[PDB]
């Protein structure tokens, strides 16, 4: 079999294939995660360079791993499918053996472990993908939001963004997100998420996707019109 | 519950070649499944193969070796030899320790000359001027031992072979119906004589069993769609 | 290019030497061994204020009697920790006893040089393994990606290591109490950290014979930080 | 230069540079001395510390009741090779009820090291070994190089500044070979030999490592206050 | 260029430079020889005494294969040991299947095909040894010499290593002056002389002489080392000739 | 320029490693010749023993592959013996599997296929040898089939191989242009060997002693090599007319 | 050893791009243009054969349009030989699914499978990727008529109208200009042929340079029919739409 | 049919005192009605102050003792010459025995 | 050892070119001209027997090969590559078809199998592409007569008539002027001989030209009689005499 060490150390102690995988993430469309008091909202950018797209069937940016956990990403789309499939299999495997669905932290730890493995295995390149994994632990009402990256490191975030111009939207979130008082309702959380994307997106039309996850496997994706109402209300307050 | 047919198969060497013959009954237990099967098979144009025992194994093994013989003939730019078929058959059969129940008479002509062999399911081979196989082998061999001589002509060998098959047809319950013959002479094309003898023709029935139309009770009719 | 297992003209493995450079970029981890226990402390170094710092796990339990701190590419440590835990538990299963700290450390270091063209590269992380067993008492080891491990009375790894080690050189003596060690780790971490040290960007832990391995609460560490500030203002 | 990228490549003068670079790792290693008489064989090793807080790296490894070695170079490679020796000593005892001859142990180490010098993907071992033992033909001392070359000697030294100890043993040859039935005097000669390789530093109680094997002496390693007697 | 950086690559000349570089390692080694006598063969080798600390007569270089074949080589000693280990496996499997001990020409090809196989791929390095070997079989005595390329021939006398030119010239004199042949005991004496004469190319350090032999009359066709009185007699004969 | 190091195409569609393997073929500086009689196939090859320390009986480039097939090789001896061992193994296997002796042309094709693989697969180098197979085939009669490092093979009325192949080839061409037949019209193999040696002498412009030549002869049901004394008897007959 | 000759087909550039994928896409940009247009009552597949000859046997020739099953077809842009390897694998996946569930494979599931196979060649194995871009035209009872595209990266997306191969930038602009959601198959047929007629590098668009297919519920009642157009039928539709 | 097992007879006895322990066994070795040996030692000193006997089928008994003695040796190598305690030895012997759960050592072991 | 070349030796260059395939095609371009012409009642394939030496027996070198009784093949490019492909093509006709369906494969499907083998040498680890283009002529019951070209890439195309190798550009132009859909087999053979003469320098006769047809069933070449459905091979290689007879009516 092909056994070539593609991910190796350089004289300055860097693994360039892992660092170049991050550059693929930088190119990917912007993804953002914001957790409220009783919800987590995942926002995703859709580049409007592609119209004539069939939005019914085109792969959506947010994917359910189980009924209670979701995964969004920035980077190589094809790479993300492999991580999503593995995560979904592991979620069912966990239910089968432990007789309990995965915690959000466990699922994150698994996906992050797969990514790490691809940074020191022979004959493979790292995933050009960073993920945002969000949901609620079984029988728990505390919101969970985690981030993973090609190197395989992962951590918990009150709010986070990944992808292109994520530096700008992180700037926004860092000054607009208060830890002592997170977005107390679904409305407030979705509003803050749409606001953060409007710093970067362009037109607030079909360029913004929003998915809301609530406790006890309550996950719903907002439609164009519902999001459009947030876009409308935000700029009308801005004209002042 | 695989087919194992009763048979009488024989092989007889003569002046300028070799002839093989067989009956045309295929049995299922005591039931006659096919009243006119073809037990003479081809391995190559001028090498033919009569088979007995487990019907599926004889056909399968004759076709596999025949296939490899054709590729070997094309590879070597040479007409295939009987000893090649013999060697490939016996090494195959031996590898399976008799679990492939193929018992064969192999016969043919090639640049080396005319040949006649028998192969047993466990992988043993024999050489001979006259051979017989099948449930009617003893009936056939009795005739061969009574009438065979050295320096047989073409017409004499066909007569002896078919007489040996007939002994099986009449006296062995496993064998019956017709007599197939294949003649393989040196310097000539091999001639397959399908149903060379037909001494067991079904007599006219005493009555026609053509039913009046509408006899069978019917519940439902419907046109079936075979087209796309 | 060149082999992953290639020797330099000086007689060193390129890849091992380069992984040591990655560890120099890692956040600081400090260990101090005393006769009352071994203390392990780490710099958390969150990249952003929105990152929930208690999800940063750079101190880890291997068994009840063995703890471990990491510095460098921390994702690489996960399989090392998994192996260590399995080795500890497996030995207990086979022998109905605790495994020696050195034996555990040796088992971890056996993974290190299993790379080539096995894994495709060395680990990019260094470990401080601290623990207690009946034979050799309280112990602290430094496990490197070279497969070498040294026992230490006190040791610092990561970006502030040479400044911290010089400080540990002066401060350590054979009569240190557990409390004195805790403050000493906090003092030296505070010295080498970029950001100002508090209970959210630094973490303490210890291993004692009685209570085993324990990661300190942020409230417990916060008190020790306040105790440190006052005693430094005391002269 | 262009021929040192891997162990599978000869240079135009017929040299194997990767093997030579592996040999260089031994020269960087701390000094260790081996010497023997007709009754006993002794290892003396200068252990190296990382700093004043650190322990002194162990240099001597026991392979069986009648055999063991000292190392200089990459310590993990010594662990791999000593483990292999332990297994081979053990195979000989279990299968043949026979203690493995020191000379045969050298042949096994040679062949194991050789395979890593002729194949692609691998690397040579980066350690030198001094094997001492007492078998059915008396005391023995072997020197192992990761080139595969194993040599039986009366005395030797490997590591940094080993040339000083080696010259001393070459002078003392006729004296120390005759130290029969006196373990303490043979060790003294070894401690005096390794002293010819010291600069700036001297032999302390946690610095010095000594091993001995002989006629009625199982392979035993002395460290700590057990070697204060010889300082 | 770059044709010499990888084994099994043909240069524009049609040469395998990596094999030619292996020869340089052989030429750098100590002198070893082989002499075919009337009913057997004699092998001898120069062992450089690098230091006084080397235990005399202990670091044995000549190796036995089966019980009737002797092998000696110059160059990288470990490579030679690897080749002999293979030879011992070949000889064992031959005897296992065919009962009779492996004939010397048969054994020669076994080593030859193995060494040649290490010139077919870039994933292996050629052998850094030339091996002189032989013994007695049912057809009599045989002496062979085998190069890094896998090339081997039968020989009346053979030499390799640093002093091969000197040795060859000495061997050629023996062939010319003894068309009828040389006795086993004569060959041992002559082998000692030739190694002593070939030691001029390695004159800086002193050396130790090692000799072995297989002879139908002297050793019953078995390989044996020349020891004690017979060895000293050969050393004396050699020392007398150089003075 | 790594297209010159392994067997991949150059921009011109060439395989340089194959071309350089052809050049290695002439490294021994030995010429060989093969001709067909009525009942036999003869192959002769130059024999050079440049070292007096060599045992001349062991210096050979003619191989007895099977009872019926002989093979002369042009190229270095290690590759020659590699090919010889394989050809022997292939011939023995063939007889076991198919129940009859492997024909000369079929063995040539098999070895040619093996060579072709080395020109397409990168990890295997070509063998720097040209193989000339000879026999008296039971179907085709006297046969000469030659294989090269490119994996090419073809039957020959007669053939020559080595540094001076062209001189020998043209000499042979001129003879068969006169006779207008595909073989040497001679009953005994002894005279076919004499023809072969005579025409090599004419073509190369050199005289031969008994130790300068090596001769193989294929007859019905056996191939054999001639001793120095058998060759001497041949050389005497040539000189006496 | 062998490492020396390894191109390393599955590595990132410093910019985080997959070299071989990018270069394979460059290869595909020289292939004949293929166009897919989805309508409410069916799908159209139109594709240009590359500079042909008068001696080419067109009626038995297939380089662009392939049947995966009775419900799903593909248009190919790139290396035809690479495409056939993937096409056979897709045909097998469809049958595996049908055997397992006793239902025809949903279009997206087939598309995802093929796209995952492409992805694998970009991450592991050290082999070159497939130099192929597909347009998938298909129908199932969940989403109805669907158009997808996949490329050598293994990335796939859904479309109302899409082009692959040569001059996609020009083709996509023309499609974006004239496409409407309430469009019908007969209108889509015209748009596809008009777009190819303008974007083609040839002097004129003729029947012998085209492959054409439609997937219609214009199959008698509650079922779907695939129609791979014959050379004469392509000639007729060219006259009907007023291009020749 | 080949029977891989046999019965070599013998009787062993272990008694634990307050600060001592004894392991005793007869020295007779038998098959069927014949005596193989009147003195064939059955109780062994395995080092680290542990004595062991594996009574029943003597071939399996000798194999087990041999493998345990070996385990004591490697315990010293792997764990800095640490003394193998009797409880640790017992757990180790369980794993040696259970390793051949489906082709057992036909012995009754006492340490 | 072990084959350690598990990576592709053919890769995409920045311009999108697969270098090794382009170079394989260049080797085909240097190859001797071969052609194929399809008639209403048959197909003809032809090439020049470029003898490397006059001492060589060029009858022993078959450039035109029977793949099945109803399918034949000719090439331009590297001969050894062709020979091994013929061996694989013959075997795959049995293993992947005849041993399953009890009949020989149709021309297009055998071509497809050969194409797949050539495609794999373009992508698999540690191999170069085949340096040949093939012309495969054949007949089967449901597709009738057909002629296919297969290239080093694994791409294949059906032709009415075509040429490959040395003088293919001039030969294809010559075929375009002469070909029509009403040609009888003898007319196609006549055109083949005319076309082939242009690319041949030296001798032009039955001994220097190799020519075969796919035409009527040949019961005389079957080797046996008795089975009515078996009527013999449609592939037939023309003899040296048969070619010369048609060179007088040239
Ligand atoms: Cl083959
Ligand atoms: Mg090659």
């Amino acid at each position: 079999g092909y056994d070539r060490a593609l991910s190796i150390f350089s004289p300055d102690g860097h693994i360039f294939q892992v660092e170049y995988a991050l550059e693929a993430v930088k190119r990917g469309t912007c993804a953002v995660g914001v957790k409220g008091k009783n919800c987590v909202v995942l926002g995703c950018e859709r580049r409007s360079t592609l119209k004539l797209q069939d939005t019914r069937i085109t792969p959506s940016k947010v994917s359910k791993i189980d009924s209670h956990v979701v995964l969004s990403f920035s980077g190589l789309n094809a790479d993300s499918r492999i991580l999503i499939e593995k995560a979904r299999v592991e979620a069912q495997s966990h239910r089968l053996t432990l007789e309990d669905p995965v915690t959000v932290e466990y699922l994150t730890r698994y996906v992050a472990g797969v990514q790490q493995r691809y940074t020191q295995s022979g004959g493979v390149r790292p995933f050009g993908v960073s993920t945002l994994i969000a949901g609620f632990d079984p029988r728990d009402d505390e919101p969970k939001l985690y981030q993973t990256e090609p190197s395989g490191i992962y951590s918990s975030w009150s709010a986070q963004t990944i992808g292109r111009n994520s530096k700008t939207v992180r700037e926004f979130l860092e000054k607009n997100y208060d830890r002592k008082e997170p977005p107390a309702t679904v409305e407030e959380c979705v509003k803050l998420t749409v606001r953060s994307l409007l710093e970067v997106v362009q037109t607030g039309a079909k360029n913004i996707e929003i998915t809301v996850v609530k406790p006890d496997s309550d996950i719903v994706a907002l439609s164009s019109e519902e999001i459009n109402q947030y876009v409308t209300q935000i700029e009308q307050e801005k004209q002042e | 519950k695989a087919t194992s047919t009763g048979a009488t198969i024989v092989g007889v060497k003569f002046n300028n070649g070799v002839v093989i013959a067989a009956d045309t009954r295929s049995t299922q237990g005591p039931i006659v499944a096919d009243k006119n099967c073809a037990k003479l098979h081809r391995i190559s144009p001028k090498i033919w193969c009569a088979g007995a025992g487990t019907a599926a194994d004889t056909e399968a093994v004759t076709q596999l070796i025949g296939s490899n013989i054709e590729l070997h003939s094309l590879y070597t730019s040479r007409e295939p030899r009987v000893v090649s078929a013999l060697q490939m058959l016996k090494q195959h059969l031996f590898k399976y320790q008799g679990h492939i129940g193929a018992y064969l008479i192999v016969a043919g002509v090639d640049p080396t000359g005319s040949h006649l062999f028998s192969i047993h399911a466990h992988g043993s081979t024999d050489v001979g001027y006259y051979l017989s196989l099948g449930s009617g082998s003893l009936a056939a061999m009795a005739v061969l031992e009574s009438h065979w001589k050295q320096d047989l002509t073409k017409e004499e060998a066909i007569k002896l072979a078919s007489d040996a098959i007939q002994a099986g047809i009449w006296n062995d319950l496993g064998s019956g119906s017709n007599v197939d013959v294949c003649v393989m002479e040196i310097g000539k094309d091999a001639e397959y004589l399908r149903n060379y003898l037909t001494p067991n023709v079904r007599e006219e029935k005493q009555k026609s069993y053509k039913f009046p139309r509408g006899t069978t009770a019917v519940l439902k009719e419907s046109i079936v769609n075979i087209c796309d | 290019d060149r082999g992953v297992s290639t020797f330099s003209p000086e007689g060193r493995l390129f890849q091992v030497e380069y992984s040591l450079e990655a560890i120099k970029l890692g956040s600081t981890a400090i260990g101090i061994a005393t006769k009352e226990g071994v203390v392990l402390g780490v710099e958390k170094r969150a990249t952003s204020p929105l990152l929930e710092s208690d999800s940063i796990e750079k101190i880890v339990e291997i068994d009840r009697h063995i703890g471990c701190a990491m510095s460098g590419l921390t994702a690489d440590a996960r399989s090392m920790i998994e192996h260590a835990r399995t080795a500890a538990v497996t030995h207990n299963l086979y022998y109905d006893e605790d495994i020696n700290v050195e034996s555990l450390t040796q088992s971890v270091c056996d993974l290190a040089l299993r790379f080539g063209e096995l894994m495709s590269r060395p680990f990019g992380v260094a470990l401080l393994i601290a623990g207690h067993d009946a034979d050799d008492g309280y112990q602290l080891f430094h496990a490197e990606p070279s497969g070498t491990f040294y026992r230490y009375n006190a040791k610092a790894i990561g970006s502030g290591s040479e400044g911290a080690q010089a400080e540990l050189l002066n401060e350590w003596h054979s009569s240190l109490t557990l409390k004195e060690a805790e403050l000493l780790v906090l003092k030296i971490l505070k010295q080498v950290m970029e950001e100002k040290l508090d209970e959210n960007n630094a973490q303490l832990s210890c291993i004692t014979k009685q209570d085993g391995f324990k990661i300190y609460d942020n409230e417990k560490t916060a008190e020790l930080i306040k105790e440190l500030k006052e005693k430094e203002a005391a002269e | 230069n262009n021929y040192d990228g891997d162990t599978v490549t000869f240079s135009p003068t017929g040299r194997l540079f990767q093997v030579e670079y592996a040999l260089e790792a031994i020269k960087q290693g701390s000094v260790t001395v081996g010497l023997r008489s007709n009754t006993h064989a002794v290892l003396v090793a200068l252990k190296r510390n990382a700093d004043e807080l650190s322990s002194y790296q162990k240099k001597i490894i026991k392979c069986d009741e009648h055999m063991g070695l000292s190392l200089a170079g990459l310590a993990p490679d010594a662990r791999v090779l000593s483990n292999y020796l332990r297994q081979q000593c053990n195979y000989s005892s279990l299968v043949f009820n026979r203690k493995l001859a020191v000379e045969r142990a050298g042949h096994l180490l040679c062949d194991k090291a050789q395979k890593n010098t002729q194949s692609y993907g691998g690397r040579p071992y980066g350690v030198g070994l001094l094997i001492i033992g007492y078998d059915k033909s008396g005391a023995h001392l072997l020197e192992f190089q990761p080139s595969g070359n194993v040599t039986e000697l009366y005395g030797t030294a490997i590591g940094a500044r080993s040339q000083g100890a080696k010259t001393y043993l070459e002078r003392t040859l006729d004296t120390f070979i005759k130290i029969d039935g006196n373990p303490d005097e043979l060790i003294k000669a070894g401690v005096e030999a390794i002293s010819q390789s010291l600069r700036d530093e001297s032999l302390t109680v946690d610095n010095l490592s000594i091993a001995i094997v002989g006629k009625d002496t199982p392979f035993t390693i002395y460290d700590g206050e057990a070697v204060a007697k010889y300082i | 260029t770059g044709y010499d950086l990888s084994n099994s690559v043909f240069s524009p000349d049609g040469r395998n430079f990596q094999v030619e570089y292996a020869v340089k390692a052989v030429e750098n080694g100590t002198t070893s020889i082989g002499i075919k006598c009337n009913d057997g063969v004699v092998f001898a080798v120069e062992k450089l005494i690098t230091s006084k600390l080397l235990v005399p007569q202990k670091n044995v270089k000549i190796q036995v294969v089966d019980r009737h074949i002797g092998c000696v080589y110059s160059g990288l000693i470990p490579d030679g040991r690897h080749l002999v280990n293979r030879g011992r496996e070949e000889a064992a499997s031959f005897k296992k299947l065919y009962k009779t001990p492996i004939p010397i020409p048969a054994f020669a090809d076994r080593l030859g095909q193995y060494v040649q196989a290490h010139t077919l791929y870039n994933s292996v390095r050629p052998f850094g040894v030339s091996t002189i070997f032989g013994g007695v079989d049912k057809n009599g005595a045989h002496l062979y010499m085998l190069e890094p390329s896998g090339s081997y021939w039968g020989y009346k006398g053979a030499a390799t290593g640093k002093g091969r030119q000197s040795a060859k010239a000495e061997l050629e004199k023996l062939v010319d002056h003894h068309p009828e042949g040389l006795s086993a005991r004569e060959a041992v004496k002559q082998a000692a002389k030739i190694i002593y004469l070939a030691h001029e190319d390695n004159k800086e350090k002193d050396f130790e002489l090692e000799i072995s032999w297989c002879s139908l009359s002297e050793t019953n066709g078995l390989h044996k080392f020349v020891k004690g009185d017979l060895l000293q007699e050969a050393i004396d004969f050699a020392q007398k000739e150089i003075n | 320029g790594y297209d010159r190091h392994i067997t991949i195409f150059s921009p011109e569609g060439r395989l340089y490693q194959v071309e350089y393997a052809f050049k290695a073929t002439n490294q021994t500086n030995i010429n060989s010749l093969a001709v067909r009689g009525k009942d036999c196939t003869v192959v002769i090859s130059q024999k050079k023993v440049p070292d007096k320390l060599l045992d001349p009986t062991t210096v050979s480039y003619i191989f007895c592959i099977s009872r019926t097939i002989g093979m002369v090789v042009n190229g270095p001896i290690p590759d020659a013996r590699n090919a010889a061992l394989r050809a022997k193994a292939e011939a023995a296997e063939f007889r076991y599997k198919y129940g009859y002796d492997m024909p000369c042309d079929v063995l040539a094709k098999r070895m040619a296929n093996l060579s072709q693989i080395y020109t397409q697969r990168a990890y295997m180098r070509p063998l720097g040898v040209i193989l000339t197979f000879v026999s008296v085939d039971e179907e085709l009669g006297p046969s000469i089939y030659k294989t090269d490092p490119a994996g090419y093979y073809v039957g020959y009325k007669a053939t020559a191989t080595g540094p001076k192949q062209q001189e020998i080839t043209t000499n042979l061409e001129n003879h068969f242009k006169k006779s207008k037949i595909d073989h040497i019209n001679e009953e005994s193999w002894e005279k076919v060997v004499e023809f072969a040696i005579t025409h090599m002498i004419d073509a190369l412009g050199t005289e031969f002693s008994k130790n300068d030549l090596e001769v193989g002869v294929a007859t019905k049901d056996k191939f054999f090599t001639l001793s120095a004394e058998n060759i001497e008897e041949r050389l005497v007959a040539i000189a006496e007319q | 050893g062998s490492r020396r000759y390894d191109s390393r087909t599955t590595i990132f550039s410093p910019e985080g791009r997959l070299y071989q994928v990018e270069y394979a896409l460059e290869s595909i940009s020289h292939a004949g243009t293929a166009i897919g247009i989805m309508a409410s009552d069916g799908i159209v597949l139109a594709a240009e054969r590359k500079v042909t000859s008068t001696l080419l046997e067109q009626d038995t020739s297939t380089e662009k349009l392939y049947k995966l099953n009775d419900k799903i077809a593909v248009a190919v842009a790139g290396l035809t030989a690479d495409a056939e390897i993937l096409i056979n694998t897709a045909r097998i996946h469809a049958q595996n699914y049908l055997k397992t569930y006793n239902e025809d494979i949903p279009v997206e599931i087939l598309v995802r499978r093929l796209s995952d196979i492409k992805q694998g060649y970009t991450q592991h194995g050290g082999l070159r990727p497939f130099g192929v871009s597909f347009i998938y035209a298909g129908y199932d009872d969940r989403y109805g008529y669907q158009l997808y595209t996949s490329n050598p990266s293994g990335n796939y997306t859904g479309w109302k109208a899409i082009s692959v191969g040569a001059n996609t930038s020009a083709a996509q602009t023309l499609l974006q200009m004239d496409y409407k959601d309430d469009m019908k198959v007969d209108d889509a047929i015209e748009l596809a042929l008009k777009t190819l007629s303008k974007t083609t590098d040839s002097s004129a668009l003729t029947y012998d340079r085209l492959e054409f297919a439609t997937i219609r519920k214009g199959a008698n009642d509650g079922e779907v029919y695939q129609k791979i157009f014959k050379p004469q039928e392509i000639k007729d539709i060219l006259v009907k739409t007023g291009i020749t | 049919q080949f029977n891989p097992y046999g019965d070599n007879g013998g009787t062993i006895l272990g008694i634990a005192g307050e600060d001592f322990a004894v392991l005793a066994g007869d020295t007779r070795n038998i098959t069927d009605y014949s005596i193989n040996s009147r003195y064939e030692p059955k109780v062994f000193d395995c080092g680290d102050n542990i004595v062991m006997s594996a009574n029943g089928f003597a071939a399996d008994g000798d194999a087990l003792v041999k493998r345990f003695k070996n385990s004591v040796k490697w315990y010293h190598f792997d764990h800095n010459d640490k003394k193998l305690s009797i409880n640790s030895a017992a757990r180790n012997i369980q794993h040696l025995l259970y390793g051949k759960r489906f082709f057992p050592y036909y012995v009754h072991t006492i340490i | 050892m072990t084959d350690r070349y598990s990576f592709s030796l053919t890769t995409f260059s920045p311009s999108g070119k697969l270098g090794q395939i382009d170079y394989a095609l260049t080797a085909v371009k240097q190859g001797v001209t071969s052609l194929g012409i399809k008639a209403t009642n048959g197909v003809v394939i032809a090439t020049e027997k470029k003898s490397s030496s006059p001492l060589a027996m060029s009858e022993t070198l078959s450039k035109v090969s029977l793949l099945t009784p109803d399918i034949g093949a000719v090439y331009s490019g590297m001969g050894p590559d062709y020979r091994v492909l013929v061996d694989k093509s013959r075997k795959v006709a049995h293993t992947s078809y005849k041993r399953i369906y009890g009949e020989y494969p149709p021309t297009k499907l055998l071509v497809s199998e050969v194409a797949k083998i050539m495609q794999e040498a373009t992508q698999s680890g540690g191999v170069r592409p085949f340096g040949v283009s093939l012309l495969i002529a054949g007949h089967d019951e449901f597709n009738g007569f057909s002629l296919y070209q297969v290239d080093p890439s694994g791409s294949y195309f059906p032709w009415k008539a075509t040429a490959i190798g040395k003088g293919s550009v001039a030969a294809k132009t010559f075929l375009e002027k002469r070909w029509n859909d009403e040609l009888e087999l003898e007319d196609a053979i006549h055109i083949a001989l005319l076309t082939l003469k242009e690319s041949v320098e030296g001798e032009f006769n039955g001994d220097t030209i190799e020519l075969a047809i796919i035409g009527d069933e040949n019961p005389d070449l079957l080797g046996y009689t008795g089975i009515p459905t078996d009527k013999g091979p449609r592939f037939r290689k023309l003899t040296s005499q048969e070619i010369n007879d048609r060179l007088e009516a040239l």
